[PDB]
């Protein structure tokens, strides 16, 4: 019933990942 | 005038304020701005600190972790405006962990014409609810705001006194501010688009949310569309080009845009000084003009690309030939269809497969426009060209009236689908053509479209008998060819003051079919005289792992008592 | 990626190293 | 050194204390 | 004698009643017999028709679709015994889709050995809950009785009086009959062995059902096991031999069945005339003796078998070697397991593959006792050597400490399985050694062991805070390796007065771990005092589609709650027997609130109305009604009454009454329950 | 002729119609 | 079988001829 | 919750089946 | 015979089946 | 198709619904 | 730096194991 | 392991705890 927030909190979750990969490699070059 | 700085496109600071000083006189930036990670700054690092030179932004504005600052009124006291051509998971304003920032005071922002808001883990952030985001935004459903020092009921976010517009929106009159200072400006309902002056009269039909004076086009403060020197235009006179829907600028700007990636080397088409141009154009070595010819692969970085928002749509803007594979995962909880339709499929081919997982509110696949064939030439593991997984909204695919589909390897791949009844996938084998490749399981025979009756058999009532106190049905008795499987029949009842849209019934006994006297019924005593009742009835019967028969359902049908 | 190396597997000071600069 | 799988506010800790100084630039082209 | 008739194998009649002439005299018929289709009968092609010298019949009986009958008292009165070698679907007698037949009079039947009774689409047939299969049968829980004329609640099923034993049951008593003539009869419960005679005295030790005599092998009427020459005997001495677990035969006997195939040829051995040697055992050319040699394949019928009942499973009775593939598909109802086990896989190969589909009740596969390879030569379609699906039991498949498993070829399919959870899966991963085999989906990762909890992780509580109103628990809060799929807490919780065995939790911030502040707890209002409550906590974590990191339950933990002050003492009835002597009697509280250690009594001298002193009863008006402070106290313990001495004749007294549940620190007690009473005159 | 799949006593009845007369034998061996 | 032939097919007169004698 | 029922149905019908099965080849010999 | 399904029973449009040819 | 015992010219004109064409042969032995 | 590490935020095992050799 | 700031003696023990054998060396330069 209330799983729209399960996946919600998933998304929360996602949004999270994304930002920390954007701030992840702009500094590996060599 | 209108914007006495400069464009000054868009670097992202971090670490230290040191940068930020290259970013002082311009008027708008091109692109997006981004300020993140500096711990050991200060709050007397910012009252000697200030920005009234920018106006509006472009794309996007983010803020991320850092410390010590906790209003914004004195950085940007004067932004404006924020287009949102590239957004951000559909955001253009990202205020987000940003420890000791408790108010805003961005009272000058008066419309964002693309993208949404996210406000998350900001423990220090009021004045929350004094934000009539519809004055700003359209699609205000699709702001996200959590974890914050709102969320644990402390701030009284007052000022005090009339200014500061106490309006009815959801439960009584909310008052609109930004600071206990600052009120938040609304315009009248006749100045809505182009924004109004101080007094309220309404601006130039070119000027959007404030103007200097009202109705000038040589007295705005923010273009509506376009701009020209001094004046917010409605489009370009010749010689002149739009450019990035902001300004018109002449051939010699944007041919000498060209020649430095000697990276977006740019063309003209359509009075438009643009990237590059579709499939069947050529350039031209005189004035890059999209010429048209005869005969765009947007060839991916390992065929491969996860799609999730408008910021992964747009970089496939108006692409032709994919050479790679697409994932489709969108865990959204949002429709995005209309602007991802927006900037989609105008393709016919996919070199790789297509993936489909998880996606949550995909009620369809429409936005696919003029798909036609796969190539499936890399396969999804498994030997699938298709995939399909976990789609809690999604039942129809296509309408396969002018809708086509070739597919040249690979194999289908259904489950956990459950509004995706079997008729259309059957459907979608047939015009497929690949119907003689999918095994047992490759359709979840259980799972799929198993949460509404679908598929083709109508129950028909021969009689009908109503009163004040009974009801009783009689239809035609529906038999599967296994007359064994038939168990019961499911009704459901209930009372209807509209037409905007439970009991069980044991069969009867078949035995015969010259005289089956076995025209099945169900009497009602729960009825209110002068009352509109919904009724539908669906016909309970037994699972089969092959082929199953696919089982009845009766019409909605409206009864009105006596 | 980010949560590919250090949730997926997990990092080390090495691999961190070249996220000094 | 945590031998564990990271994220959040704990991978963001961890990234400023591998840091320290600058760490990280932010040009992909200039 | 014992038996006047002969053995007349049995063979099963159709169409009408001209064969039935054939298997007249017979008194026991080995096999079965089915009676069946037989549409143009009539009610007098059976008054003419009896058959009493029938007693026992070894296999089965089946009746099917004969018109005109109504009865069976007439056609053999005299069946007594179903001994159930070959069963039917775990049945015995088949009373099915049988027009016009109303009654039985079956009361000569008294044991049926192995097997059951199914009765089905039977419209007219009543008499039936007279019939306690108890005393017949075994597992009575067996026997499925529906549509019949008993379903429409209309047959007065009577006897005119005392005769039949009316035996509770379930709510009241069931009067035991067959007809409205015959009744059920009962041997009393000591000569339920060997049956009993008509006064009820026990038979002989070899005698079953019915006995002639009491107590005489010679004149029983049914062997308990074996038969021989007029007497029922426990064994067949030298030189006899067994013969299908009912006779005692000599050497020629069996040596001349050989000679006939020249079809079930025949052996000897353990002093039993047996079909067939099991493996490692060779034939004799002199005594068809099953020898031990050096080094029993049963090939099946297109190397494959559809296995649903015992009538399956015997086919495969003893067998050491199959030559092909094995299904199992039983939509039960019933655990058939231990029967199951007693015809099955001593065995340890299956040339093909392993098939289990949609069976029900089978909890586990234990059955399996010696069964080691699996070859799997002829693979499931899929590439499958091995196929599960909807097993809503099974739970156990082995236990991998003695139990092994060989698989050569094929994979594993596994699939909506909702009591099998993924850890003994892998397990039978690892033991078969065929992990390098199993792509994606060949387990389904949503369906399989999904109503319970299962893995690894087990959650310790920390802390335990105790009240009669409060209940803390504080325990390690547990996080997986991505600390953010930690959704909540999951806790049961509810009373138990046994130990033979809803709410959720927020997660807290983790944020650190040298000092994690950040015990999760709970605090309960809803609890009774003195109560013994049963509670445990699972955690909600989310679903990855890869390995999932398992989560953590909790044990089942039982914590009484504490005790408060008890309710009044109902119903102070305070009566004056004698002249000193008040006994005052009392019902004990409406909640105890604790085990109540005694009864706080006040008795207290009220003294006379002082109005009454002052009043002139000389004048016309003489009607008389015929009627801190240490007060002296009584603690009654473990009684509801007290009487009490030492009491003034004509005076009124006051009673404060209370319950007592905390005696010797600081007495919880009751409030306080008033009466007042008066002793007798003197 | 119905056209039909069957099963049941509908099955059984059509069998009767069929056979008539004798029909159907019992002797697998003898 | 019986179903096999008169429920997974139909069954044919002269299918059931053969379960004529 | 009452599958259990569901699945006795088709028990029942497993039972007519054998039954018929029985029934059905003693007969084709030819 | 003929009263005996068309009048003790009803015959079916099938029972007359066999009475066309 | 009426439901109901027939008997007399009733019947025969059901009969003659029935058959239309040939519908009754009378060839007992030949 | 000591306090930077081990009393601003608290020292791990893991950065303690540098200052073992 | 104690999760809390530390400083002086508690520090200086926590290191030596730590360290056990060799751990520190004192070559800046040589
Ligand atoms: C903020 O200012 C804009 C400026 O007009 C207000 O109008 C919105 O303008 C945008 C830009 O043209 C419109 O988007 C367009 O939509 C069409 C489809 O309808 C699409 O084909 C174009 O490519 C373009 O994306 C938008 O529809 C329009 N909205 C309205 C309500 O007029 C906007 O309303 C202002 N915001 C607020 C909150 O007042
Ligand atoms: C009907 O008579 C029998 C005769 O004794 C009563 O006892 C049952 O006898 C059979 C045969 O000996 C027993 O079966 C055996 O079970 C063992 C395992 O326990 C197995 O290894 C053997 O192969 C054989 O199958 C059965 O257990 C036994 N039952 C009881 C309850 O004693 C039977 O009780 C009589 N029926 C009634 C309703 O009294
Ligand atoms: C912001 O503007 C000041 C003012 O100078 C204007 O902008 C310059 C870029 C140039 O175009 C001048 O002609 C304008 O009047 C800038 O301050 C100047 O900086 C330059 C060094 O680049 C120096 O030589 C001048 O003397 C400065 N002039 C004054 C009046 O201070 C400043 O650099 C601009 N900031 C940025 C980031 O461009
Ligand atoms: C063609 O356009 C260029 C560039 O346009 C300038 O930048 C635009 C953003 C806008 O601000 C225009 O008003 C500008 O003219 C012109 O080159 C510049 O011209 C101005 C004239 O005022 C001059 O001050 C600048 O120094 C010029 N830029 C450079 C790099 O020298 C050019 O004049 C235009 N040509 C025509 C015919 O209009
Ligand atoms: C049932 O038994 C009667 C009685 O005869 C006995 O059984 C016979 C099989 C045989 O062993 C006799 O010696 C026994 O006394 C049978 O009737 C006899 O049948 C035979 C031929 O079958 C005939 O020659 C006799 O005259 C008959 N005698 C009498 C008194 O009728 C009968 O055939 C037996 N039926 C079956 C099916 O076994
Ligand atoms: C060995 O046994 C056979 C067969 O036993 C007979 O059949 C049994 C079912 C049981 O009824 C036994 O009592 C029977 O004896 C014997 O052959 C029969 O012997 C009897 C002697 O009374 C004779 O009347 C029968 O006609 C014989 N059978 C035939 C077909 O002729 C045999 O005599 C026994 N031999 C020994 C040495 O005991
Ligand atoms: C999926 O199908 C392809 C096509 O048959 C299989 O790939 C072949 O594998 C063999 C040996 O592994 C090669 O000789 C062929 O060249 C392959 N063909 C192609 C087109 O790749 C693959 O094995 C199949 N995978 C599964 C899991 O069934
Ligand atoms: C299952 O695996 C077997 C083993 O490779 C496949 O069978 C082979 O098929 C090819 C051509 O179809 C034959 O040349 C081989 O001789 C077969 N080998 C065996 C052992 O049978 C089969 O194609 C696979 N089926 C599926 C559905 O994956
Ligand atoms: C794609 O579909 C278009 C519409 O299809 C037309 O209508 C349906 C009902 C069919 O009858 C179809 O044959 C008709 O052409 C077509 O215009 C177009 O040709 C189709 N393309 C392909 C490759 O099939
Ligand atoms: C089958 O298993 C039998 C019992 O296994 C024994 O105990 C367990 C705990 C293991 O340590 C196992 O290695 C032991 O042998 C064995 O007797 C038998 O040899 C096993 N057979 C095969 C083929 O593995
Ligand atoms: C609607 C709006 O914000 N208008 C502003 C006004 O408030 C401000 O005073 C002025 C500069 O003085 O610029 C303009
Ligand atoms: C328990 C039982 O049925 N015993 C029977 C008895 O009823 C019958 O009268 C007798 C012969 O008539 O044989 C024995
Ligand atoms: C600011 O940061 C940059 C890079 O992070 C660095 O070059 C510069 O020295 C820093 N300045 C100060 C004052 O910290
Ligand atoms: C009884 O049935 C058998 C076998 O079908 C047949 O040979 C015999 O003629 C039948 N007898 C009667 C009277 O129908």
């Amino acid at each position: 019933a209330a799983a729209k927030e399960l996946e919600e909190s998933s998304f929360r979750k996602t949004f999270e990942d994304y930002l920390h990969n954007v701030v992840f490699v702009p500094s590996p070059s060599r | 005038h209108l914007y006495p700085g400069e464009v000054c496109p868009g670097m992202d600071i971090r670490n230290n304020l040191t940068r930020l000083h290259e970013l002082e006189n311009c008027s708008v930036i091109e692109g997006h701005l981004q300020i993140l990670l500096m711990f050991k700054t200060r709050p007397e690092d910012f009252r000697d600190l200030s920005f009234p030179k920018l106006i509006m932004i472009t794309d996007y504005l983010l803020l991320f972790r850092v410390y010590g600052l906790e209003s914004l009124k004195d950085l940007f006291p004067n932004l404006t405006v924020i287009r949102g051509s590239r957004l951000f998971f559909n955001y253009a304003l990202v205020i987000f962990e940003m420890v000791h920032l408790k108010e805003l005071g961005l009272y000058n922002l008066m419309n964002i014409t693309r993208g949404s808001v996210r406000i998350e883990k900001n423990n220090e952030l009021c004045y929350l609810a004094t934000i009539d985001w519809s004055r700003i935004l359209d699609s205000v459903e699709d702001n996200y705001i959590v974890l914050n020092k709102d969320d644990n009921e402390e701030c009284g976010d007052i000022c005090p006194g009339t200014n500061c517009p106490a309006t009815v929106i959801n439960g009584q009159f909310v008052e609109r501010c930004w600071t206990h200072s600052h009120c938040q400006k609304v315009c009248p309902t006749i100045c809505k688009s182009h924004g109004c002056t101080a007094e309220g009269l309404c601006c130039h039909s070119e000027c959007l949310g404030n103007c200097s004076q009202p109705d000038d086009p040589t007295k705005c403060v923010a273009c509506r569309n376009f701009y020209l020197d001094g004046r917010c235009v409605e489009t370009c006179p010749p010689p002149y080009y739009h450019f990035q829907d902001w300004r018109c600028v002449n051939f010699s700007f944007c041919q000498d845009l060209h020649h430095k990636c000697k990276c977006h080397q740019y063309v003209i088409h359509n009075n438009k000084c643009i990237p590059e141009c579709p499939s069947g154009y050529t350039m031209n070595s005189s004035n890059l003009l999209c010429t048209p010819c005869l005969g765009k692969v947007c060839h991916l970085l390992e065929g491969e690309k996860t799609i999730d928002s408008v910021t992964s749509a747009q970089e496939l803007r108006g692409c032709t030939v994919i050479n790679g594979s697409l994932i489709i995962n969108i865990r959204g909880g949002n429709n995005l269809a209309a602007e991802l339709e927006a900037n989609l499929g105008l393709i016919e081919e996919i070199s790789g497969y297509l993936k489909i997982r998880r996606s949550y509110a995909l009620v369809s696949l429409s936005f696919f426009r003029k798909l036609r064939l796969i190539r499936g030439e890399t396969l999804e593991i498994g030997n699938y060209s298709f995939y399909a997984l976990d789609n809690q909204n999604l039942r129809q695919l296509w309408d396969w009236s002018k809708h086509n589909l070739t597919i040249t390897q690979g194999k289908l791949f259904f489950h956990y689908n459950p509004k995706l009844c079997l008729s259309e996938i059957h459907k979608m084998e047939e015009v497929s053509g690949t119907k003689g490749r999918q095994e047992r399981n490759d359709i979840a025979l259980k799972t799929n479209g198993d949460q509404a009756s679908c598929e083709n058999e109508l129950l028909k009532f021969s009689y009908i008998r109503t009163s004040f106190d009974k009801i009783l049905l009689r239809w035609e008795p529906y038999w599967p060819p296994d007359f064994r499987d038939l168990l019961g029949f499911m009704l459901f009842y209930k009372e209807a003051p509209y037409q905007n849209v439970v009991v069980d019934i044991d069969p009867p006994l078949r035995s015969n079919d010259p005289k089956s006297q076995n025209h099945p019924g169900w009497l009602m005593r729960g009825l209110k005289p002068w009352t509109q009742y919904a009724i539908f009835v669906k016909t309970l019967v037994t699972f089969s792992d092959e082929r199953r028969t696919y089982g009845a359902k009766s019409d909605i049908i409206y009864v009105q008592t006596d | 990626g980010i949560v590919e190396q250090c949730c997926t597997s997990i990092c080390s000071l090495y691999q961190l190293e070249n996220y000094c600069n | 050194f945590v031998n564990q799988h990271l994220c959040g506010s704990h991978l963001v800790e961890a990234l400023y204390l591998v840091c320290g100084e600058r760490g990280f630039f932010y040009t992909p082209k200039t």
